[PDB]
DNA sequence: CGCCGTGTCCCTCTCGCTGGCCTATAGGTTAGACTTTAAGTCAATAC
RNA sequence: AGCGAG
DNA sequence: GTATTGACTTAAAGTCTAACCTATAGGATACTTACCAGGGACACGGCG
């Protein structure tokens, strides 16, 4: 036989349901009102944002809100193009095209 | 959870909210797993985050692990730490960019979404893959009161191209005035002047061209705004271009899936259900029918709370990882699961729209991007039903996610219905004649493999073994000392022996199994016949059940010595064949003159022939005195005389066991006759294969069935003895040939001579002379087998095996010696050479050649109509799934005349010949009377041979019967009017499956019927309804049929006694030859009834239903199916193809809806229409006219009320997308659906009165015990 | 509003065996050793 | 793909 | 045999540092539209 495996493994552990870890349900909040239980544990801080069920992340519902800061919008094609022209040839550019479409309308 | 909770099981659209409320996250990344590491992805399809852990009770990292920490969710990888065993159960969804349609409510003809919309397939087409825009709203308003300003401001625009067309106009004006004055004022050609002017008038009359294109372009844009309205497709876009720059308000357009949904979205069901009942009651003609059938699908979605959207989706529902594992096979090589695949194409398209939807792209590359989406999700859920199939390595279709579910390797027919089983072996079976009927050999490995957990336990027990693995490895190295153990766990402990094709019930049987030496199957030679198993290679199978209820099932219902006859005509089937009766016939056959025999010669001694007993007979058979076939008289002492003279020398209690009298017999019939039980009287007969199979027959019928088990057995081994010495073999001397073969040759040559000659002088035509020759031959090898059966002696074991009904038939004695006779065409018609010589004289090579046309199409005829036999046999068996047998009597008055004999000319009843498949094993429904006195037989009896015999003595024919067509019970049948199960010899019991009996008897025959249409084909386009080829039109009304002889067809016209309305025939062809109605063909102005067939052939049984209601086409229909079955000599009770009429008119179209849901044309139960009415009689009364309907097997079982079932049988994405267009929710009460769902079957031993028996120890036992 | 022709879709037996381009930056990951600490171990001793 | 049983 | 203390060595972390993967960007002659079945049933467009 070819004998594959789906990698991980079994454990055979007798199942208990009575000495169990102590577990903290912490709710979370996603932008579109929607709340997410999630059981974490105890002895672990509660992260202030979860990638809930929904698929967009959502943060904690507590206080806390500890409102971080991240990169702004990874590029932008003004940003390329202020890597190649200064902005003196620009604004020539931007009176010639004004200039144009004045004669354009009232000559 | 449970399979008592399970009561139900619904079938609904999945709403984009239900999507993503069944995942456990979204994959938005199109990842499987780490290529060093091999480990699953984050956010890929195989995520451990969404669909659980790859090894139970760990997080990704592995920080949480181990049952402690069982329910929580590691904070750093987010992996739930529960059981891996969870990935083949959770669910995720990908969200997508922009909505898509579900290709199942598009493609599909019909298309629902067409269908719902009012737009045409094409047109649908069009707006979901980005071929032409379409309007999705209208503000009727503002049209109305602007089309005057608009219409002020088009005036002006069509003012100023008309003031450029003049100014052109002009131009060309003053152009052509410069090129006269040129042309006239300088000297040039005549006609040059001429060609200028044309030339300068043709630029002007394209001028006025484009002019024209002008005025079209603005006029044919403001009369396509003036018809504006929603649902208009709009191709070439450069007109909607100028139309959204011009009047872009007063319409919104939109493209795609997306246009759809706003079509649906602004779409009021309510109202349009309205309009189109309006429509189809108050129109008529095809328009209504279009109407009708778009209200098939808008009242599925008005009927159900289900809302139309779900056909549009926002979110693809991603299937289990485990349900499309990614395995590492040996060599590392890892092995994807082809479904992985199609979610990377919809996730990496999916992110690709996103991204350019994000940077903002033209609409060229957005558009073309969302077709491709729409696309990758078509082929996720159905590859190839759009475009070519998507395709993988090799150039192969990819296998999608519908691929899974449809075909006979789909998962409905491949992993459900039928599955591969534990404790189960195969080998080969060789006979075994010394076993009994109820046991099998078992070869030592196969049974010490089957039952090692049962050996395991019993050496550990008997302290062979330590524990349960010291005990393994010992059965693992087959010590010396288990099998011993192996014999006493195998006692009594029944397994189920099966042999593929399983054509019929007995083809599944329980044996008590004994250990055999080496690796065969000892079959006992009686169950062949049941198995049609012969010992040339044939495997078979060795099930072993396990649980109390699976071992007291095989050893009841399925013990091989308690199913002796067959079920579908109760002829035995265990009853001794070939070897056997051979030997049986030589033993019990008398040969006058033979040494011993009796002489009554006197005056000089005694007849020196009589025998004091069997024992002196037997003695005088062992010296060269007595043969065993020579005419004696003996006094016997233990065998019980025949009724005769029982009745002369006792009369009244003859008491044989102590009795004796004389029997004027042979010695091999005494010896025959102490095999059968003792109160079995003498026989002495001739043990033909029909004497052989009539004693078992009345055997079974009078005593138990052990006795006949036990008699069968006995019969058997008494067989082979004899078989053994009776000496029937074959020589090259036991051939002969007739003596005036050469003779009939050369007379019958003759005539071939003058047919050549014939044809040589244009005296006839090809065809005529191929005929004549054909039927010269055909008589040519009737007289020349005729004289080679009077030349053999009625001793040659040739002959003696033909005749003494063991096997073959005197056609192949005539092969083997004689003339093989003429040969059939590779086209199928027959050559007229022929064959003119015999297997024994050898053929010539060109004989030889001839001959093997037929033989190689006779072996692809047997594969193709096998196939076809067993697609029958399934279409059967799916239609009368829900046909088993539910009370003991419905009291109904209904039944069925059957005619027994039939009154002679002269006066006398002669036996039906078609009887003993027709009223015997019937229930009478009414008292038998006879000449208006007492009654023979009242209502209640089985109708049994002497049953049958009183009623032909008493001298009546027509008989009422109950039957499962007239059958008053609801669901399924009853026991009484289902009649005496043919099987168990005795009334059916309340939980048999008559209905798969009934398929199975019908279908098993076939293979066998050798294919108007008359053979298989001709009973496949019975039960499915279909109009046959020779259509044969049946008259309408009792009239005089006007008849003519027309050209290239006829017209059989008939004037009816109604004086009504006389009705035609339409171009009813030439080559359709007259009927023979009653002796005189039809007649020009002759009588006829209401149903007489007027042209040769079949008449489709829709008409004769409709003419004579439904118990004509009843009739006709079991008449047909019958005759096709017994044109080749088999023999089927009438009670199962009942049962498949019975199935076959159960619905009724409806004429008039009155006011109840009722849509005309629809086909409803007929219990259930019953009930409508019984529900609208009161608080108002419309009664709903209805008309009977013959369906066939297909559309009855793809009409059933389980849609789990009808799925599974065929079609199943047709079925699956009605189902969840319908919300139809299955009952689970059928026999397929409670097999696909393993839970016991409403059959038999699974019904609710046999299952909760409560059982408990007799109060006198417990005080004793 | 019928009759016809054309295009499309679904069906076609059971079981079984063998084997066949290149570069530059920035950032995350792991492996490897150092230092600490809970852990495993031995020897003598008193009751 | 070849091959066996029906 | 069962109650202890005082060393005496050891694996497992717990952590800092270094290299080897990983996500990502860029590249300027000019090149601009790819590639053998039948047999039955149902539905759509033409024509009368
Ligand atoms: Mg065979
Ligand atoms: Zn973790
Ligand atoms: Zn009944």
């Amino acid at each position: 036989v070819l004998r594959g495996s789906r990698l991980g493994a079994v454990s055979y552990e007798t199942d208990r349901n009575h000495d169990l870890a102590p577990r903290q349900i912490a709710r979370y909040r996603t932008d579109n009102g929607e709340e997410f239980e999630v059981p974490f544990a105890d002895d672990a801080e509660i992260p202030g944002t979860w990638l809930c069920r929904n698929g967009m992340e959502g943060t904690l519902i507590e206080g806390d809100l500890p409102e971080p800061k991240k990169v702004k919008p990874p590029r932008t094609h003004w940003d390329m193009l202020l890597e190649r022209r200064s902005i003196e040839e620009l604004e020539e550019l931007l009176k010639e095209r004004l200039e144009l479409i004045r004669s354009r309308r009232r000559g | 959870l449970d399979v008592n909770f399970f009561d139900e099981l619904r079938i609904g659209l999945a709403t984009a909210e239900d999507i993503r409320q069944w995942s456990y996250g979204e994959v938005k990344k199109p990842e499987t797993i780490n290529y060093r590491t091999l480990k699953p992805e984050k956010d890929g399809l195989f995520c451990e985050k969404i669909f659980g852990p790859t090894r139970d009770w760990e997080c990704y990292c592995g920080k949480y692990k181990r049952v402690r920490f069982k329910g929580i969710i590691c904070e750093r990888c987010g992996v739930e730490v529960t059981r891996a065993k969870v990935r083949r159960e959770r669910m995720g969804h990908i969200e997508l960019a922009a909505p898509v349609t579900h290709i199942w409510y598009f493609k599909g003809v019909p298309s629902r979404l067409g269908y719902l919309l009012d737009l045409a397939p094409k047109d649908l087409e069009k707006i979901i893959y980005f071929a032409a825009y379409v309007i999705t709203s209208v503000d009727e308003e503002m049209r109305h009161n602007e089309l005057s300003t608009l219409e002020a401001e088009m005036a002006v625009e069509r003012k100023a191209v008309e003031d450029q067309r003049d100014g052109e106009l002009e131009a060309r004006a003053q152009k052509l005035e410069a090129d006269l004055a040129e042309l006239e004022a300088e000297g040039a050609k005549a006609d040059a002047r001429r060609k200028v002017r044309d030339g300068g008038e043709r630029e002007m009359r394209q001028i006025r061209d484009r002019a024209q294109r002008e005025l079209d372009r603005l006029e044919d844009i403001w009369s396509t705004f003036t018809k504006l309205a929603p649902k208009q497709l709009i191709v070439d876009e450069n007109l909607y271009r100028e139309l959204v720059d011009r009047y872009g308000e007063y319409f919104t357009g939109a493209m795609g899936a997306e246009s759809i949904q706003k079509l649906i979205e602004n779409f009021d069901i309510d109202a349009e259900a309205e309009s189109l009942r309006d429509v189809i009651r108050n129109g008529k003609g095809q328009k209504k029918l279009r109407a009708l059938k778009r209200l098939k699908v808008v009242a599925a979605f008005q009927q159900s709370g289900n809302s139309p959207m779900g056909m549009v989706l926002d979110a693809v529902p991603v299937i289990p990882p485990e349900l499309r594992p990614m395995v590492q096979l040996d060599g590392g090589r890892f092995a994807t699961s082809d479904l992985n695949d199609l979610y990377r194409r919809v996730i990496n398209r999916n992110n690709r729209l996103k991204r350019l939807i994000d940077l903002g792209a033209p609409e060229i590359i957005v558009n073309n991007e969302k077709r491709m989406l729409q696309e990758s999700v078509d082929a996720l859920f159905d590859n190839g039903r759009r475009g070519r199939p998507v395709t993988g390595p090799g150039n192969r279709p990819l296998k999608s996610l519908s691929d899974l579910l449809k075909g006979k390797q789909g998962r409905f027919r491949q992993n459900l219905l039928g599955k591969r089983v534990d404790y189960s072996g195969r080998s080969v079976i060789v006979v075994g004649p010394q076993l009994k009927l109820h046991q099998c050999g078992l070869p030592k490995l196969m049974a010490l493999e089957l039952f090692k957990p049962f050996v395991m336990k019993r050496l550990v027990d008997l302290n062979h073994a330590q524990n349960i693995k010291s005990a393994k490895r010992m059965v693992e190295r087959q010590r010396p000392q288990v099998w011993d153990v192996l014999e006493e766990v195998i006692a009594e402990h029944p397994v189920l022996l099966n042999r593929a094709p399983t054509l019929h019930r007995l083809g599944i049987q329980a044996f008590e199994p004994m250990l055999v030496e080496g690796k065969a199957i000892q079959l006992h030679p009686l169950v062949c016949e049941a198995f049609n198993a012969d010992f040339d290679g044939d495997q078979m199978a060795v099930h072993l059940p396990l649980s109390a209820e699976a071992q007291a099932e095989a050893r009841i219902l399925m013990l091989s010595s308690n199913n002796i006859l067959s079920p579908a005509s109760g002829r035995p089937l265990a009853m001794p064949r070939l070897d056997m009766v051979t030997g049986l016939y030589y033993l019990t056959t008398e040969v006058p003159g033979d040494t011993g025999e009796y002489q009554p010669a006197s005056g000089d001694h005694p007849e020196t022939g009589v025998y004091s007993s069997p024992a002196e007979a037997i003695m005088a058979a062992d010296r060269g005195v007595l043969s065993v076939r020579a005419k004696i008289k003996v006094r016997l002492t233990q065998l019980r005389p025949p009724v005769e003279i029982e009745a002369e020398l006792f009369g009244h209690s003859g008491w044989q066991p102590g009795d004796a009298w004389m029997a004027e017999t042979t010695l091999g019939r005494v010896m025959f006759n102490e095999l059968l039980p003792l109160g079995y009287p003498f026989v002495n007969k001739q043990m033909h294969k029909k004497v052989q199979a009539a004693i078992i027959n009345d055997l079974a019928e009078r005593y138990p069935m052990i006795v006949v088990a036990q008699t069968v057995d006995k019969l058997k081994d008494a067989g082979f003895y004899w078989a053994t010495r009776s000496g029937v073999t074959v020589s090259m001397a036991d051939v002969l040939v007739p003596p005036r073969k050469k003779e009939i040759l050369d007379h019958y040559e003759e005539r071939a001579d003058k047919v050549e000659k014939q044809f040589q002088r244009g005296a006839l035509n090809h065809d005529e002379r191929n005929e004549a020759l054909v039927e010269i031959w055909k008589e040519a090898t009737d007289e020349v087998g005729q004289a080679l059966r009077e030349h053999y002696p009625d001793d040659n074991p040739i002959i003696t095996i033909v005749d003494s009904g063991a096997t073959g038939n005197f056609t192949q004695t005539r092969t083997l010696a004689g003339m093989k006779g003429l040969v059939t065409n590779p086209k199928g018609e027959f050559i007229p050479r022929p064959v003119k010589s015999s297997f024994r004289e050898g053929l010539t090579v060109l004989e030889y050649f001839i001959n093997t046309h037929g033989a190689r199409k006779g072996l692809a005829d047997t594969a193709l109509r096998t196939a076809d036999s067993g697609y029958l046999t399934r279409r059967l068996v799916d239609v009368s799934q829900d046909v088993i047998v539910r009370e003991h009597d419905c009291q109904t008055e209904r039944g069925i005349v059957v005619e027994l004999a039939e009154r002679a000319p002269d006066g006398t009843l002669i036996r039906d010949p078609y009887i003993e498949t027709s009223a015997y094993a019937r229930t009478l429904g009414t008292d038998a009377v006879d000449e208006a006195g007492n009654v023979i037989v009242e209502r209640g009896q089985d109708l049994g041979d002497p049953e049958i015999d009183a009623l032909l003595a008493a001298g009546i024919t027509q008989v009422k019967v109950r039957s499962v067509l007239t059958c008053a019970t609801s669901t399924g049948v009853c026991a009484t009017c289902y009649g005496r199960s043919m099987a168990t010899g005795k009334l059916v019991d309340i939980g048999e499956a008559v209905g798969i009996v009934a398929a199975q008897s019908i279908g098993e025959p076939g293979t066998q019927l050798t294919m108007i249409t008359g053979g298989l084909p001709r009973v496949q386009e019975l039960f499915e309804a279909r109009v046959p080829r020779g259509k044969a039109p049946i008259a309408d009304v009792t009239g005089r049929v006007r008849l003519e002889d027309g050209e290239r067809f006829y017209k059989i016209t008939i004037v009816p006694d109604d004086g009504g309305e006389e009705v035609v025939y339409d171009k009813i062809s030439k080559r359709q030859r007259l009927r023979v109605f009653k002796e005189r063909v039809l007649s020009d102005g002759d009588h006829v009834e209401v149903g007489q067939q007027l042209m040769e052939g079949s008449a489709d049984p829709h008409e004769v239903l409709r003419v004579q209601g439904p118990r004509e086409v009843q009739i006709h229909l079991v008449r047909e199916v019958q005759e096709v079955y017994r044109a080749q000599g088999v023999s089927i009770h009438d009670k199962h193809i009942e049962v498949i009429v019975r199935q076959m008119l159960r619905r009724v179209t409806i004429i008039d809806s009155g006011s109840t849901e009722f849509l005309p044309g629809s086909l409803i139960d007929r219990a259930e229409f019953e009930a409508e009415n019984r529900r609208v009689v009161a608080e108002g009364g419309e009664p709903a006219a209805g008309r009977p309907v013959l369906m066939g097997i297909t559309k009855a079982s793809l009409a059933t009320d389980s849609w789990l079932s009808a799925a599974s049988f065929q079609e199943t994405t047709r079925v699956l997308t009605d189902a969840a267009i319908n919300c139809r929710s299955d009952k689970l009460n059928g026999l397929k659906e409670n097999v696909i769902i393993g839970k016991l079957i409403p059959a038999g031993t699974g019904i609710n009165r046999y299952r909760n028996i409560a059982v408990q120890p007799t109060e006198e036992a417990r005080a004793a015990a």
